[PDB]
């Protein structure tokens, strides 16, 4: 009766400077009790999908590991971040497997990432030579090569930095202001759990 | 304009599947290139209905359709309606210049 | 949904140059480039020019190359096009368009495959 293991997530959240999705963090958790309702007390979710484990009983239903990810995207490419659905920031930033287990938490904050003259401080992946393997990050910047010759090792006419900045400013209406995502991935092996839920007992 | 001519127009009987040309050159569709398929309205905007010689855009419904063959290409309707008289349009690339763009057919029914 | 708000109808004499915007709804181009195409009076279509407004790599028409301009904002963007020396032959209609793919492997590519969302397109005329 005396819960001690309150999983970290009140920092996983709200941490009040979500990263870019060029280069999304990546939090292990493990060794706690994880009541996901507290995460259900902040503002009414653009989306909330989950796919592997049905989620009101996020109590009881237990694991091994989880894997927390967080980042900022364009509002109308929310719906790519879910298992097998192509598109850019899908297939170049941040690709889930088509084999994926977990929940998708997305919410907006178009009060929070904006400027009066606009932000610039969330870039995105615009151009490579292909597609990534699942789960998996590519923070460098290599000047990027179209034609058929060589950029020199700077940018030029046809070789231009395949980073590229969102434009955020509070006049931008729905659909186009900074959804802020984050993703829970699980998993379950032959591992200590200790992932569960509290225990409701009587004193 | 060295473009992607076809017959000008035809009639439209009700509801039936009609088919509608799109001839150029090897130069310019042959090699690599695709073709486009777009419906425009007399003083609006247009509307696009085919690209890539065969893929169907979301919200089309299933009347629409066609594809290519050797050194020309064509569209296809079924089940012919009233609404569907209009501009009808077919563009593609150009290894000799840029962009090009066929003469647009008025499909009309009577 | 996506909207292309453009000014209005233009009038004016033989020689001289016109500017037209394509002002699009909640600013963000977002990586989406610009096609500036005509409509030639009782005629098919032309496209001018086309425009990817981050990269800023921008091309044109032989036929029109050098008579005609195109620059672009692309944060609450409102790409413009001027055409100059109109005459006789260039009382037309304007329409702006988007290429709706957005990331490298066919943006620099640009100019094949689509044009998703359209605009109402402006008339422009010569007076004569
Ligand atoms: C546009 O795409 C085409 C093909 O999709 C590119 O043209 C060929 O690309 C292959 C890729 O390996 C090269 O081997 C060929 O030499 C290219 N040319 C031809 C005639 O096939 C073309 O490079 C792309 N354009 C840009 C600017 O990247
Ligand atoms: C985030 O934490 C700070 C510090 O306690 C708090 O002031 C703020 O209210 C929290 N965010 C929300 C949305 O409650």
């Amino acid at each position: 009766p005396n819960i001690t293991n309150l999983c970290p997530f009140h920092e996983v959240f709200n941490a009040t400077t979500f990263a870019s999705v060029y280069a999304w963090n990546r939090k292990r958790i493990s060794n706690c009790v994880a009541d996901y309702s507290v995460i259900y007390n902040f503002a009414p979710f653009f989306a909330f999908k989950c796919y592997g484990v049905s989620p009101t009983k996020l109590n009881d239903l237990c694991f091994t590991n989880v894997y927390a990810d967080s980042f900022v995207i364009r509002g109308n490419e929310v719906s790519q971040i879910a298992p097998g659905q192509t598109g850019n920031i899908a297939d170049y930033n941040y690709k889930l497997p088509d084999d994926f287990t977990g929940c998708v938490i997305a919410w907006n904050s178009n009060n929070l990432d904006s400027k009066p003259s606009g932000n610039y401080n969330y870039l995105y992946r615009l151009l490579r030579k292909s597609k990534l393997k699942p789960f998996e990050r590519d923070i460098s910047t290599e000047i990027y090569q179209a034609g058929n010759k060589p950029c020199n090792g700077v940018a030029g006419p046809n070789c231009y930095s395949p980073l590229q900045s969102y434009g955020f400013r509070p006049t931008y209406g729905v659909g186009h202001q900074p959804y802020r995502v984050v993703v829970l991935s699980f998993e379950l092996l032959h591992a200590p759990a200790t992932v569960c839920g509290p225990k409701k007992s009587t004193n | 304009q060295p473009g992607l001519t076809q017959p000008p127009s035809v009639s439209g009987a009700p509801g039936q599947r009609v088919t509608i040309s799109c001839t150029g050159s090897r130069s310019n569709i042959g090699a690599v290139y695709a073709v486009h398929w777009y419906q425009h309205v007399p003083g609006a905007a247009p509307k696009l209905l085919i690209y890539e010689n065969n893929n169907r855009p979301s919200g089309i419904p299933d009347r629409f359709s066609g594809s290519k063959s050797g050194t020309s290409a064509s569209l296809v309707i079924t089940g012919l309606q009233a609404e569907d008289e209009a501009d009808y349009l077919c563009q593609s690339y150009d290894r000799s210049v840029g962009v090009v763009f066929g003469g647009g057919t008025r499909l009309t029914v009577l | 949904e996506v909207q292309l708000v453009e000014s209005g109808a233009e009038v004016k004499n033989p020689g001289s140059s016109v500017k037209v915007s394509c002002k699009a709804s909640e600013g963000t181009f977002g990586s989406y480039p610009i096609i500036w195409v005509r409509q030639a009076p009782g005629q098919g279509l032309e496209w001018v020019g086309g425009i990817i407004p981050i990269l800023g790599t921008v091309i044109y028409a032989q036929k029109f190359q050098g008579r005609v301009t195109i620059t672009g904002d692309t944060y609450a963007g409102s790409a413009h096009m001027e055409l100059s020396g109109l005459r006789s032959e260039d009382t037309a209609v304007f329409y702006c368009a988007r290429g709706s793919y957005d990331y490298g492997d066919r943006l620099l590519n640009y100019t094949y495959y689509a044009m998703d969302v359209w605009g109402p397109g402006t008339t422009v005329t010569v007076s004569s």
